[PDB]
């Protein structure tokens, strides 16, 4: 998972790398074949089937990107099905919690013992709950089963009050189950909603930067095969005045030159979401 | 190295009369486990009459026995006993005793695991 | 006072048919419910604890699911060992121990 996620940016920081070689490489070879200023129509079509060879590598590449980019995803997807459902059942463990605030509240408000032992009826079933409502080895992991074990117990010694007709232990009882409920859980649920909030900010940045990076390989693709149609309909075309080929020649050092801002930004994308991802 | 549970004492009874059933539990204690008494009418279905737990005195009873039952246990011997009182013609059942480990842990979340072969009361 | 509602009260399968059992609890117990078998004649053994924890020595044809308030118990393969009544409980606590009505499930 995590290790097939740092394996794909790796690869895909790779195929970057291969893809800007490639272009430097394309950039130099158009360089010395235009220095001397040769007209003849070998080297044309030979130092531009050197182009040819480039886009054929290039665009076999961006496909190997493509299929990578869309496995990222599928990936990410998966993180954020994962985080989803612990965040559903810290939601519901939450509301255990207010089940159990609730009655705690009603034992308060209570007169006699029928409605205490209804109440502790709900906080027992509550407390079983929440207990169970976790997904896992860490120290207040243990506390927090812990401290349910010894809420529940609490809760049986109130309702053992409470069926002997003593109310007021049985309010008592009550009381000692907030502090051991405040001492030993309430820890462990404000650490679990500060990762929730932390978890789903993560998701919406990475929401964001993998969008950008989905814009920034369409844009990619979209250059590639503008430079395909620049350089035929200057190739086949068997171009001979040097003032449309000088043109010809600044527009693909300007297409060239942005596809380096593109490749970089590629580059800084995927380094971000390493991080961000681990 | 079997846990079992035989009860006795029970059998036919004019309405009105009084009984002591007995549980014997063998192969494990009382003291770690709560007794529960719960009947079966002829035909009908379980239906939970008490329990006792003898680690802490604690006993309840079903809302329709309450007040006639009285359930107590003896860990020197390793019983528990059921005398009943003011019998009528609702108490006929089969009786049975069943052990229910306590909280926390798998033994409470076990319930009945281990139930009496059971005696008729008539 | 936690009703337990069983349903079918009574049901007729053959050897091999899928057989379920739905219990419907008056307020929520958790998963403190339990299934247990009764053989006529016999004291009732237990099946299924925790609503979906099968006990020991019990074949894994027998399984028990939680939604809610609603237990299920299921029978994939019904053998011909497997004529009994089926009771839920629910353990939610010692004095508030209830059965289910029971499902008579007959050959
Ligand atoms: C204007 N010309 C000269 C025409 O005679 C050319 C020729 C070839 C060519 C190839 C280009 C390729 C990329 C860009 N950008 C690119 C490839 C892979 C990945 C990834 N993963 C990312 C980016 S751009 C380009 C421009």
């Amino acid at each position: 998972d995590e290790e097939r996620l740092k394996e794909i940016l790796f690869f895909l920081l790779l195929i970057i790398i291969f893809v800007v070689f490639l272009l430097i490489v394309d950039y130099k070879f158009l360089e010395e074949f235009k220095e001397k200023n040769v007209t003849d129509k070998e080297e044309f079509n030979e130092v531009i089937k050197i182009d040819e060879a480039v886009m054929l590598i290039s665009a076999f590449l961006l496909a190997i990107a493509a299929a990578l980019l869309k496995e990222l995803e599928e990936l990410i997807r998966k993180r954020f099905e994962e985080w989803e459902k612990e965040e559903e059942t810290l939601k519901k463990l939450e509301d255990n919690w207010e089940t159990l605030n609730d009655n705690l509240k009603v034992i308060e408000k209570a007169d006699n013992a029928a409605q205490v032992k209804d109440a502790l009826t709900k906080m027992r079933a509550a407390a079983l709950d929440a207990q169970k409502a976790t997904p896992p080895d860490s120290p207040e992991m243990k506390d927090f089963r812990h401290g349910f074990d010894i809420l529940v117990g609490q809760i049986d010694d109130a309702l053992k009050l409470a069926n002997e007709g003593k109310v007021k232990e049985a309010q008592a009882a009550a009381e000692q189950l907030k502090t051991t409920r405040n001492a030993y859980i309430q820890k462990y649920l404000e650490k679990a909603k500060e990762t929730m909030e932390k978890r789903k900010e993560i998701r919406r940045e990475l929401e964001k930067i993998l969008g950008v990076l989905a814009g920034l390989y369409v844009g990619a693709a979209f250059l590639m095969v503008i430079a395909k149609f620049l350089t035929k309909k200057i190739k086949e075309e068997n171009t001979t005045d040097k003032e449309k080929l000088n043109e010809w020649y600044e527009f693909v050092y300007v297409l060239l030159i942005f596809a380096f801002f593109i490749i970089l930004a590629i580059a800084v994308v995927l380094l971000k979401l390493l991080e961000i991802l681990g | 190295s079997e846990v079992q549970l035989v009860e006795s004492g029970g059998g036919l009874v004019q309405p009105g009369g009084s009984l002591r059933l007995s549980c014997a539990a063998s192969g494990f204690n009382v003291v770690d486990f709560s007794l529960h008494w719960v009947r079966q009418a002829p035909g009908k279905g379980l239906e939970w009459v008490a329990y006792i737990s003898s680690s802490s005195g604690s006993t309840s009873y079903a809302d329709s026995v309450k007040g006639r039952f009285t359930i107590s246990a003896d860990t020197s011997k390793n019983t528990a006993y059921l005398q009943m009182n003011s019998l009528r013609a609702e108490d006929t059942a089969v009786y049975y005793c069943a052990r229910w480990g306590y909280w926390p842990g798998e033994p409470w979340w076990k319930a009945f695991d281990y139930w009496g072969q059971g005696t008729l009361v008539t | 006072d936690i009703q337990m509602t069983q349903s079918p009260s009574s049901l007729s399968a053959s050897v091999g048919d899928r057989v379920t059992i739905t219990c419907r609890a008056s307020q929520s117990v958790s998963s403190a419910v339990a299934w247990y078998q009764q053989k006529p004649g016999k004291a009732p053994k237990l099946l299924i604890y925790s609503a979906s924890s099968l006990y020991s020595g019990v074949p894994s044809r027998f399984s028990g699911s939680r939604s809610g308030t609603d237990f299920t118990l299921t029978i994939s393969s019904l053998q011909p060992e497997d004529f009994a009544t089926y009771y839920c409980q629910q353990y939610l606590y010692y004095s508030l121990v209830t059965f289910g009505q029971g499902t008579k499930v007959e050959i």
